């Protein structure tokens, strides 16, 4: 998917970080992974976590 | 160059070559390009109008103190004086007149082509200024051709606003004094020179 | 001394200092300009 | 005049609202000696009452059928000292507070630990911004004209 | 490294080293821990001791000359309730106007050392000071004293000055307190004390 350390903006409609930016950590390049991109945000959600994984077609704005 | 405070720390949005520059922008008022290219013109027109107001306020009270005419005081001239026409009519006429000039100045500020005249005067009726900012020219504005050269009008262009700022603070002083002393400004100055250490702010 | 300044830079201390200064200001104004209902300007 | 209220310096019901209070204060006063702290305090209170009642009549407020001032918050030029004149200075102060707070937030947000700079204020920067916040209208309108006032990529989501 | 302290046997704190004059290692509360505040507090104390020297010389000497049957100036307490050509508020406004300039130039010297040294009207006078707090120059140092060997004539003079200034501060604070405890002049206190040092003291009232 996208490059490491790239700043991407989310499009997942049911995400706490929708329309927010975050820097990729490490996208897994396995053959059958459905949500390989891993992005960490600088603001926790209602549960307190700041890292989440998306699919490459689910978030991109650069 | 000298600045307003010797512990300079000069700002970046204004560096040099501007007429009357002393690096005085502590409140970061004009930091954007539009802000500076607009505030220069604002200060210009303000300085000029305040200089005209000073020249219309001093002379009158001065000659009236020295006994030359019987004109009323500055804070009394426009104040309820039936002189030639209804005051409101004159206000409306002044607005309608100043519209056709402030619109031209605005046009030249935003898109700097307005020199050509109108009403079949497309020919030998061009205003020959071509300056960097709102400095007009031509016999209608600069008849004697005094603004001769660029890169050395800085003395005169400096003198203009260095007098206009003084005129502005002088006008504010006139207003506040004639509001709190209920008296003429040169009368205030004379009563001050009577005994300075007793005629101060209340 | 640096940590003392940091502690004085806390939220409750700055809050109480600000509100106390404001209370003093308003109290002095009302002791000198009392019963102000209409602005005389 | 307006709204069927008479001016207060002619209201025959204000005289009673003054003299009754005065007489109550004097009844309180007659329980001490004229050279004791209670008597001095009560005389000060009476002088304050007189100074208060001799200011409303001179200002121009309109009293009611019960002898009490009534504020005409209408825009009436003869009554600008009741709502719009103090309202303008209040709006000035409140815009000052809001603008300097917004600017402090904007400046802090671009730092290392922005959440740390909100429980532990940095007094130099805050003071700088409070100082510069005197000409806030000339700055708010300038930020509006320059398109720097609002965002467009807000993070609201609803599935 | 050898120097006397305000408390024999103690150890001088780390932020104090006797480099700056008047240093005796006295800082229990640690009020001068970081240098950013020390370079400010030294100027504070310097201006303070100089003003206190001026005030003590203005309070104690005229009082003695009044009691010595020579002068007739009133007491230092009520020097405000006198007859001058202008109200105290006008004189205070003039004082503030005149002091804004001087104290602002001093402030600019403290903040940015040396940024303000040349005469802004006749740009050739060029005050000769080098260290903040000791501005030098013909105006503030006519007799040339002050530019000497690096130490033992400069540092010695500066510490001999701060030693006098602290005493002056204590003295003027004491005069202020005495003028409220015993409603007499500061020299009358000394006279009454020397008249009977056994029974005439602070305990002679309550
Ligand atoms: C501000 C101010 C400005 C920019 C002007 C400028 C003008 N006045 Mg005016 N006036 C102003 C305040 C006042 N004027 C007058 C009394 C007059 C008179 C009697 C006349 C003007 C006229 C004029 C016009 C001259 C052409 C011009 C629009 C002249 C005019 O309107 O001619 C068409 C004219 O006859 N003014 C009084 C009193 C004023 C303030 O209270
Ligand atoms: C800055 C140091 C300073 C000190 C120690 C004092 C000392 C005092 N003044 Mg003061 N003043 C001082 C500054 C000034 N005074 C005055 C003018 C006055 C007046 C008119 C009066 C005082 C009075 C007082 C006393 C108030 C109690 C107190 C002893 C009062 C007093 O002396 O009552 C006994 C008093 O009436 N002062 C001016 C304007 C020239 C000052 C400007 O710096
Ligand atoms: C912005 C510039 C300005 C404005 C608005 C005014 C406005 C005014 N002037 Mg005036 N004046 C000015 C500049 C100005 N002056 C200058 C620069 C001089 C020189 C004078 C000399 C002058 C005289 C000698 C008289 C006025 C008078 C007047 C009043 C009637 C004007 C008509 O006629 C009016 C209040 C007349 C007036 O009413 O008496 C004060 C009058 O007799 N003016
Ligand atoms: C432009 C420069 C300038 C000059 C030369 C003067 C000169 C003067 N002003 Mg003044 N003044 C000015 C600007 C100026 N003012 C400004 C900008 C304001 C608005 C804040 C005032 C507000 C003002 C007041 C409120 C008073 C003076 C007064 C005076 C006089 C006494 C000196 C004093 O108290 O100060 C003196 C003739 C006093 C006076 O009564 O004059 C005799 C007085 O009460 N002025
Ligand atoms: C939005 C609500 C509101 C508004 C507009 C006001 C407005 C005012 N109050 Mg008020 N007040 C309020 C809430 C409010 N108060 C509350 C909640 C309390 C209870 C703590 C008080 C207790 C109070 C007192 C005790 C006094 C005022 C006074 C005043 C006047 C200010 C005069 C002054 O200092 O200058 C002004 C009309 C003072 C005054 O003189 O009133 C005319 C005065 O003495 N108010
Ligand atoms: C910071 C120092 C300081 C301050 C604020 C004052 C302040 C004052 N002195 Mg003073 N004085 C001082 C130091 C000081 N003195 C010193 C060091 C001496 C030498 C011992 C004197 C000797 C002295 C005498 C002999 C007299 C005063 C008087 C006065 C008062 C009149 C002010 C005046 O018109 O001066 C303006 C002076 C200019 C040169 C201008 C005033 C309260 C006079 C007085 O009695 O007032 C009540 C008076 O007669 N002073
Ligand atoms: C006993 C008190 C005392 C002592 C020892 C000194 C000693 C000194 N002062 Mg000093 N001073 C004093 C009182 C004193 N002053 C007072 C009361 C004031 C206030 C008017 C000043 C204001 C003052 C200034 C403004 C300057 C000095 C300077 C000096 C130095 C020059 C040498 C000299 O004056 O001899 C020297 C360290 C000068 C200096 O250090 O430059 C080399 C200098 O610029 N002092
Ligand atoms: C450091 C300088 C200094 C000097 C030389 C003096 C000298 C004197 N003080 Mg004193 N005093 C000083 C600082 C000083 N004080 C300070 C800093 C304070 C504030 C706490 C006081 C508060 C003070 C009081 C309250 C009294 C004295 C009194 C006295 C006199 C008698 C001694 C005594 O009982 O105490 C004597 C002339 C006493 C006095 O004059 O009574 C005769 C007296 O009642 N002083
Ligand atoms: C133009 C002006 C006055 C013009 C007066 C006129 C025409 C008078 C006309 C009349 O008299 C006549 C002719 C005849 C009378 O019969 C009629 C009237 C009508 C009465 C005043 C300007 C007055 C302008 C003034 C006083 C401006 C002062 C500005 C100051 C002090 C500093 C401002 C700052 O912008 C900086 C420099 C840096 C920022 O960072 C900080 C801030 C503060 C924002
Ligand atoms: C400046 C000063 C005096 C100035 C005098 C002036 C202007 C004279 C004024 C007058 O002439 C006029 C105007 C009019 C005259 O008619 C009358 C008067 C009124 C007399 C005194 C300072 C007086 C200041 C004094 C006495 C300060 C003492 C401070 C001490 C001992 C502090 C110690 C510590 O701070 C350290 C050192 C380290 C910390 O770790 C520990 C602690 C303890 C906190």
């Amino acid at each position: 998917g996208p490059k490491r350390g790239s700043i991407v903006k989310v499009l997942r409609r049911e995400s706490y970080w929708f329309n927010d930016t975050g820097k990729v950590v490490a996208v897994d390049q396995a053959p059958g992974v459905r949500y390989p991109v891993v992005v960490r945000f600088d603001k926790v959600n209602y549960a307190g976590v700041s890292t989440n994984n998306y699919s490459p077609d689910e978030l991109e704005a650069a | 160059r000298p600045l307003w405070l010797p512990g300079t720390t000069p700002p970046a949005h204004l560096d040099g070559t501007l007429a009357g520059d002393f690096g005085f922008d502590p409140l970061g008022l004009g930091q954007d390009p539009q802000d500076l290219r607009w505030y220069v013109q604002a200060e210009l027109v303000h300085s000029r109008f305040a200089m005209a107001g000073v020249a219309g306020i001093l002379f009158t009270d001065l000659l009236r103190a020295s006994g030359r005419t019987d004109i009323p005081v500055w804070f009394e001239a426009g104040a309820t004086k039936f002189d030639f026409a209804d005051t409101t009519t004159l206000f409306v006429v002044q607005l309608i007149l100043m519209g056709f000039v402030e619109t031209k100045r605005w046009m030249d500020i935003v898109k700097p082509g307005s020199q050509a005249a109108e009403d079949s005067f497309f020919g030998f009726e061009a205003a020959f200024e071509g300056l960097e900012t709102g400095y007009p020219g031509g016999p209608l504005f600069n008849p004697l051709g005094f603004a001769n050269d660029p890169t050395k009008p800085q003395p005169l262009r400096w003198k203009e606003i260095k007098n206009g700022r003084l005129a502005m603070v002088a006008m504010v002083g006139f207003m506040v004094q004639a509001y709190v002393t209920k008296t003429g400004p040169i009368e205030n100055l004379l009563t001050h020179l009577s005994d300075p250490v007793h005629n101060t702010i209340i | 001394m640096q940590d003392v300044k940091t502690y004085l830079s806390t939220a409750p201390v700055l809050a109480t200092l600000w509100f106390g200064f404001l209370a003093g200001l308003l109290i002095e104004i009302n002791r000198f300009f009392p019963d102000a209902l209409v602005l005389p300007l | 005049d307006v709204a069927g209220l008479t001016p207060c310096k002619e209201s025959k019901g204000f005289a009673k609202r003054e003299k009754q209070e005065i007489k109550k204060l004097e009844s309180r006063l007659k329980l001490y000696a004229p050279d004791s702290a209670p008597a001095l305090a009560l005389n000060a209170t009476i002088e304050k009452t007189k100074r208060r009642f001799a200011f409303y009549g001179n200002e121009g407020l309109l009293c009611g059928t019960d002898g009490l001032p009534h504020l005409i918050v209408d825009g009436d030029q003869a009554h600008l000292g009741e709502f719009v004149y103090p309202g303008l200075v209040f709006l000035y102060i409140a815009g000052w507070i809001g603008w300097v707070g917004r600017a402090y937030l904007i400046d802090v947000r671009t730092s290392k630990k922005p959440t740390e700079k909100e429980i532990i204020i940095d007094v130099p920067l805050a003071l700088r911004i409070m100082s510069k916040g005197l000409t806030w209208p000339v700055a708010a309108i300038g930020e509006l004209r320059s398109g720097k006032l609002v965002e467009k990529s807000a993070n609201i989501t609803v599935s | 490294n050898d120097r006397p302290l305000w408390f024999p046997g103690s150890k001088a704190p780390e932020w104090l080293d006797g480099s700056l004059p008047g240093d005796f290692g006295f800082d229990p509360l640690g009020l001068g821990s970081d240098p950013e505040l020390l370079k400010w507090f030294v100027q504070a104390e310097l201006v303070h001791c100089r003003w206190a020297m001026l005030g003590a010389a203005g309070i104690f000497i005229p009082e003695a000359l009044t009691k010595a049957g020579i002068l007739n100036t009133p007491s230092w307490n009520v020097a405000g309730d006198q007859q001058y050509f202008a109200d105290p508020t006008t004189l205070f406004v003039i004082e503030l106007i005149l002091f804004a300039w001087a104290e602002g130039r001093r402030w600019a010297d403290i903040v940015n050392p040396g940024c303000v040294n040349v005469d802004p009207v006749f740009p050739n006078n060029k005050l000769t000071g080098t260290d903040v707090g000791y501005p030098g120059g013909l105006w503030f140092d006519p007799l040339g004293w002050g530019q000497t060997k690096d130490a033992k004539k400069l540092k010695e003079l500066r510490t001999k000055e701060i030693k006098n200034g602290r005493l002056a501060m204590l003295a003027v604070l004491g005069a202020v307190v005495q003028a409220n405890y015993t409603h007499t002049g500061p020299i009358d206190n000394l006279l009454a004390h020397l008249a009977d040092p056994g029974h005439n003291t602070i305990f002679a009232l309550s």
